[PDB]
Order: structure tokens, then sequence, then C-alpha cells
């Protein structure tokens, strides 16, 4: 529709997306920590049996991270944004792609440990 | 904490509900998450045991050690056909302990087995704690509901679950009787009343014919489908969308579990929108291979995708009427129980079958059984 037609209604949608962006950042931090813990197990002195257990506790935490990212996608999917909500639509698309890039990172971890 | 009142608990296959009659009205109690129903789910993890919403919320992470449907097992023999048929669809393992089924899980790193009444007791403990958290008083007395088709063993196994949960099970009442009590059908002036309870909720379909005379509830017949509910209606919308995505983009999203899940979650919400609106829109960004899926469905299309399933609900009604030896015109009252009875087409089919007869549907369908159990609980308090 028109240009320079930012509405108060769209501010409400942008606020929902900004909360979601913030939740994604916290989940992402958890992913990075899991990544440090993985390197930690690989570069530590755990014998084979205890290493298997530590990687499986790590696996359950990576599955939890994946679930949180999936719950964010399902929350973003409840949004209906009018075509004129260009800023919200761009932000929704960018956040979904960012979550999908994080999911692909979770999958490299998850598929490579405790199979 | 001081001593509180008696509560009514609806112990469902997939969800449970607790109610309390106070200040002249029934109050359905919300759980710690603000939900008026709690999943009948128990999760066993390396570090803890989770009940209700916390157990369901981690099912995708820990499928094998998350138990649900204990109601389909409670009071049954291992070799029961229902047990044998059902265990092919459960991700958790069911073992034979000298003729009795047990669910085998991994709990705190160890292989552990639990009887169905022990799983149901953890669910009942959760309902007790939900009542206590709201009332700020100790809850010991309860009226617990069971399906009318339940046998002596199944009824006793439910009472034992109440006992193990630390509850004083004042009365075990049939679900259609509780539904009839909620609408005060026993308090209607006249001769004996024939009541049809149409229960479509929590993955089961149950039809029951009751005759109420001088407050004596009599179950003339029971019919239904063990497996039928909202999940089936959801799947049909999922199939419709997968086919639409193939026609529009020439891509099959069926093998991508995450894409199918996003779609299934959106369909279940669209289905709910279709119960009060004639159209629902869905917008899913980057659903599969970076493709945005923006679409809509009419109530009419949803009804056509489910026509056999919706029409199929009348066969049990016809079977129950034949077993009760009654004509459809002899049914004084019809009661809707279960969340899927909110579907306009199901309501339309049943009212048309009953020749324009008004349905008792003003009480939330998901809460009607707990509501009737709470009224009964207050009469016994
Ligand atoms: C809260 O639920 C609803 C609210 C409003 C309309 C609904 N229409 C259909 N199913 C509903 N609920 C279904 C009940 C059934 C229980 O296992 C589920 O499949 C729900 O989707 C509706
Ligand atoms: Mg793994």
């Amino acid at each position: 529709g028109p240009l320079g037609s930012n509405s108060p209604q769209e501010e409400v949608e942008l606020k929902k997306l900004k909360h979601l962006e913030k939740s994604v950042e916290k989940i992402a931090d958890q992913l990075e920590e899991l990544n440090k813990e993985l390197t930690g197990i690989q570069q530590g002195f755990l014998p084979k049996d205890l290493q298997a257990e530590a990687l499986c506790k790590l696996d359950r935490r990576v599955k939890a991270t994946i679930e949180q990212f999936m719950k964010i996608l399902e929350e973003i999917d409840t949004l209906i944004l009018p075509e004129n909500f260009k800023d919200s639509r761009l932000k929704r698309k960018g956040l979904v792609k960012k979550v999908q890039a994080f999911l692909a990172e979770c999958d490299t971890v998850e598929q490579n440990i405790c199979q | 904490m001081s001593k509180g009142p008696a509560v009514g608990i609806d112990l469902g296959t997939t969800y449970s509900c607790v109610g309390v009659f106070q200040h002249g009205k029934v109050e359905i109690i919300a759980n710690d998450q603000g939900n008026r129903t709690t999943p009948s789910y128990v999760a066993f993890t390396d570090t803890e045991r989770l009940i209700g919403d916390a157990a369901k919320n981690q099912v995708a992470m820990n499928p094998t050690n998350t138990v649900f449907d204990a109601k389909r097992l409670i009071g049954r023999r291992f070799d029961d056909a229902v047990v044998q048929s059902d265990m092919k669809h459960w991700p958790f393992m069911v073992v034979n302990d000298a003729g009795r089924p047990k669910v085998q899980v991994e709990y705190k790193g160890e292989t552990k087995s639990f009887y169905p009444e022990e799983v149901s007791s953890m669910v009942l403990t959760k309902m007790k704690e939900i009542a206590e958290a709201y009332l700020g008083k100790t809850v010991t007395n309860a009226v617990v509901t069971v399906p009318a088709y339940f046998n002596d063993s199944q009824r006793q196994a439910t009472k034992d679950a109440g006992t193990i949960a630390g509850l004083n099970v004042l009365r075990i009442i049939n679900e259609p009787t509780a539904a009839a009590i909620a609408y005060g059908l026993d308090k209607k002036v006249g001769a004996e009343r024939n009541v049809l309870i149409f229960d479509l909720g929590g993955g089961t379909f149950d039809v029951s014919i009751l005759t109420i005379e001088d407050g004596i509830f009599e179950v003339k017949s029971t019919a239904g489908d063990t497996h039928l509910g909202g999940e089936d209606f959801d799947n049909r919308m999922v199939n419709h969308f997968i086919a639409e995505f193939k026609r529009k983009h020439k891509k099959d999203i069926s093998e991508n579990k995450r894409a199918v899940r996003r779609l299934r979650t959106a369909c279940e919400r669209a289905k709910r929108t279709l119960s009060s609106s004639t159209q629902a829109s869905i917008e899913i960004d980057s659903l599969y291979e970076g493709i945005d899926f923006y679409t809509s469905i009419t109530r009419a299309r949803f009804e056509e995708l489910n026509a056999d399933l919706f029409r199929g609900t009348l066969d049990p009604v016809e079977k129950a009427l034949r077993d009760a030896k009654l004509d459809k015109s002899q049914i004084h009252d019809i009661v809707l129980v279960g969340g899927s009875t909110r579907i306009p087409k199901i309501q339309k089919l049943l009212q048309d079958f009953f020749n324009g007869k008004e349905l008792n549907k003003s009480i939330n369908p998901d809460e009607a059984v707990a509501y009737g159990a709470a009224v009964q609980a207050a009469i016994l308090s």
C-alpha cells in the first residue's frame, strides 16, 4: 500500500517480534554454551564410558534447544501480518531464517553425538 | 493449610480437569500454567519426574519415557485386545508382569516399570495439588469419573489410583452421568428421561444412552470409536495442505518432520478458528526449502475433508439407540461433551438426525464432566 504509512497497530506486531528476537538470542546463548561444553568433553579426560554419558546429557540439552527454537517458530506462525505491514513482514522473515540457521547448527551437534 | 472442600476430577485419556463447587457455582480450576485442563502425561527423565503440561512440553525431546494414555491400560489384562492394539502406536514400552501390563521407562538412569494405576495416581496427585494451590487449603476428598463401559477391574484400578494419590475417593461415577448432572437432567419434572451423551474429546468417541427415573441413572447402552478425535480432523487439513503445496510449488514437504509439525500446529489453530468463523488464514514463512506458505481454508472445505469422519459419528448413535431398544424420537435430552463437539458440522449432523432438537452445549464441553463431578462432590461434602 502507501509509503510512510507506519501505523500504531504495526507497533504492536513489531513488539511481539522483538520479544521473540530476544527469546531467540537467549536460546542461541544456550546453543553456544552447549558448543563450549561439547569441546570441553572432547578435550577433557573423560574415559569412553563417562564420555558417552556426558555426550548423551549434552544430546538431551541439544534436543531441548531444538524444541525451544521449534516453539519460537510455532509462535511466529500465529502471526497474520497485513501486506501493508512491510517492516513486520521483513522482521518476521529475517527472524525465521535466523532460527532456521540456528536449527541447522543444532543438527550438526545433535546428529554427531549419542546416536 | 486448613481443610478444604471436596473436588470433582475428570481423569481423561489425554487431559484431566478438576472442579470445585463454591459460593453457589462450579469453578473449574486452572493449573500452574493457567490451563483449565492438564495433560494426563507423566515424564521420566535422568533428573526428574514431570506431570501435566511440563511432561507434554518435553514429549518431542523424550518420546520413549513420556507416558500418556494410561487410561487405555488401567485395570486391563496384558493380552486384552485393546492393550495389544494400542501398544503399536505408543513410543513407550509396555511389558507383561504375570498377565498385567506395565509401562517400562528409564528413570534417573535406571530401567523402571509402573502399573497403569501408579501412572494415573501421579496424574491424580497433580490434580489434587492444582486444587490445593488455588484454594490455599488441603484437598483430600474427591469424586473421580470413569467411562460407563469400564469393568469391575477398571473401576477398582481407578479407585486404587485415587488411594495411592492420597485421595479419599468418595464416589466413582460414570462420565455420561457426570455430564447429565452438570445440566441437572435428573432434576427435570416428568416421567423417565432418555438422555444421549455425545462425547467427542481426548482422542476417544463415546456415545452413551441413559435413562433417568427418580434419580436412578441407568446406562442402557454404550457405543463409539476408541480412536477418533481432533487429531484426525487435523491430519485431514495437513493432507490438504501438503497436496496444495505440491500443486503450487511441485515440492513434497511430507518427509520434513519440522515442516509437517509447523503446518500441523497451524492447522489445529485454524480448525479452532473454523468453529466460530467460516474462514481461517495461515502464514508460515520459509516452511520448506525457503518457500513461504500463505494460504486460507473455508469451513466448507474443512467439513468436506472430514465428511466421512463427521458422518461416521452417527453410526455409534444409531448402534446405541438399537442396543437401548429406543427410537430417536424417544430421546429427551442430548448432551455434548469433549472439545471436538464445538465443531458446527458435528452439532448440525446430530441436531438434524434428532429432527431440529436443541442440544445441551452451554457448559464448556471439555469441562462438563469435571463440572458434574464437582456438583456431586459438593452434595457428598
Ligand atoms: C479448545 O478447543 C476448541 C476451542 C474452540 C473451538 C474448537 N473447535 C474444535 N476443536 C477444538 N478443540 C479440540 C478438542 C480436541 C481434544 O483432544 C483437540 O483436538 C482440540 O483441537 C476447539
Ligand atoms: Mg543425537
